[PDB]
């Protein structure tokens, strides 16, 4: 009973900027749908970012190389701005070499593979002599949300050599989105409702398969609405008794008190165990010496004790 | 003696020498957190008898056999970040530094 | 005299904005962060713009 919205006279203006529209729309679900589709939007898209960088001479952030104009750190920040589109890859190293005078843009980065600038008069440093050369690595890694460079720590899993420069990634194309209502052309209809969204990104990701993508997403996450329905750890412990080399008289014994587990015994009072029969002094500072050997000392107090 | 700064140091290991140069001081950049060593530097300790446990001791470990105790710049709890320059200075006469 | 060797050694750390941390414009207003608030949870005007 209600008419479902067709994307409909999906128009481009810029490179960057873009106007999508849903024709037909009910009287309330234009604000409902605008509003969870700019959230979505806004806060988790697939992207493609700057992980890393490494520079053929510059050890640090805060260094200079002789010959360019700009701070390492300016150079990084550059970086930062850098926007590309990859294909089937997640991890792809953009080797950029060049000597001479002038800036140095995104357009004189070796042309790899699968790997689309999507302007190359993005400018990152500057060459300010001729017999100077600038040489550097650059790292593009797929995410989704703002992950900054400090709070990663797998990355040192494998230790980084020292110059390799360690950037935040933002991973999300879209910069602004607005939305917007009108009543629709329909005369049959008594009134029905029209959506247009401008959305500018940074160029990476296409409109369409934007709106596409986070419409997927929140189909999914209502998914769960659909049905609701609903309605003594140390390994030095749980060891074997057996184990610390204990005299014969001490093991008829160990068995007569049913001690089977370390652990176990730990847990006595040095008090509580002399009643046991036959027991004797000079044997239990045998079981004390064996156990202080591996440390446990006896009186100590578990919570729980499993059966295994 | 004098008190005198090396990569070497007793009691220390591989892993937290792997920042330091042949002198004893950190590379240039490397990131340092927590209690990193900064410089490796080593006091001279006092000792004129070698008893039979030391000298079995020199016997089994090197000459020194860690006699001399360490006194190393280790960055402060709390404290990180890359390292930006260092400024060794030295006296006249001595053995000038490799860094 | 005593001295026979000197090093000094620099550490330079990024700090970046935190709630906790203090902030003030130049009219006397001052306040300290209370919370750093998404991108889609901030107001924004009819271009879009937070």
């Amino acid at each position: 009973e209600f008419l479902k919205p067709r994307l409909v006279d999906i128009e481009q203006v810029s490179s960057t900027h873009a106007k999508v529209t849903l024709e037909p729309l009910e009287r309330g679900f234009g604000h409902t749908l605008g509003n969870a589709l700019r959230r979505i939007l806004l806060s988790s898209m697939p992207g493609c970012a700057v992980t890393e960088v490494e520079i053929d001479g510059v050890l640090h952030e805060y260094s200079t190389k002789e010959g360019v104009q700009e701070d390492i750190l300016e150079i990084l920040l550059n970086l930062k701005g850098l926007a590309v589109r990859v294909q089937g890859k997640d991890e792809v190293i953009l080797t950029l070499n060049k000597s001479g005078i002038g800036p140095v843009t995104a357009a004189d980065i070796t042309h790899d593979g699968d790997v689309e600038i999507v302007k190359p008069q993005h400018v990152i440093c500057h060459l300010t002599d001729e017999n100077a050369s600038i040489s550097m690595r650059i790292k593009v890694q797929r995410g989704r949300g703002y992950v900054p460079a400090s709070t990663r720590i797998h990355s040192e899993e494998d230790e980084r050599p020292i110059g390799r420069l360690l950037v935040d990634a933002c991973y999300s194309p879209v910069e602004r989105i607005a939305y917007n209502v009108e009543a629709a052309r329909v005369e049959q209809r008594t009134d029905l409702d029209k959506l247009v969204i401008e959305m500018e990104t940074n160029g990476t990701i296409d409109p369409e398969e934007a709106i596409r993508r986070a419409a997927t997403i929140l189909a999914e996450q209502l998914e769960a609405f659909v049905d609701l329905r609903d309605v003594e750890f140390d390994p030095i412990l749980l060891r074997p008794v057996d184990d610390l080399e204990l005299t014969v008289r001490s093991a008829n014994c160990l068995k007569a008190e049913a001690i089977h587990y370390i652990g176990d015994l730990v847990q006595r009072t040095e008090v509580e165990l002399l009643k046991t029969p036959n027991l004797g002094k000079k044997s239990l500072t045998e079981i004390k010496d064996v156990l202080a050997s591996r440390g446990l000392s006896l009186g100590m107090r578990l919570e729980n004790w499993p059966p295994a | 003696g004098p008190e005198e700064i090396t990569a070497d140091i007793p009691n220390v290991g591989e892993a937290a020498l792997s920042k330091l140069d042949e002198s004893g001081i950190v590379y240039i950049g490397a990131e340092v957190t927590g209690g990193d060593i900064l410089v490796g530097k080593v006091t001279p300790k006092g000792e004129t008898q070698l008893t039979p446990e030391e000298k079995l001791l020199r016997a089994i470990f090197g000459e020194k056999a860690s006699d001399v105790k360490d006194s190393s710049l280790r960055v402060p709890n709390g404290v990180s970040g890359t390292v930006i320059d260092v400024q060794v200075f030295t006296r006249d006469g001595v053995e000038k530094d490799k860094r | 005299p005593g001295v026979l060797k000197i090093v000094k050694v620099y550490l330079a750390v990024k700090r970046r904005i935190q709630p906790g941390d203090k902030m003030a414009g130049r009219h006397g207003n001052k306040g300290v962060i209370s919370k750093i608030n998404p991108i889609e949870d901030m107001p924004y005007d009819e271009n879009g713009t937070p």
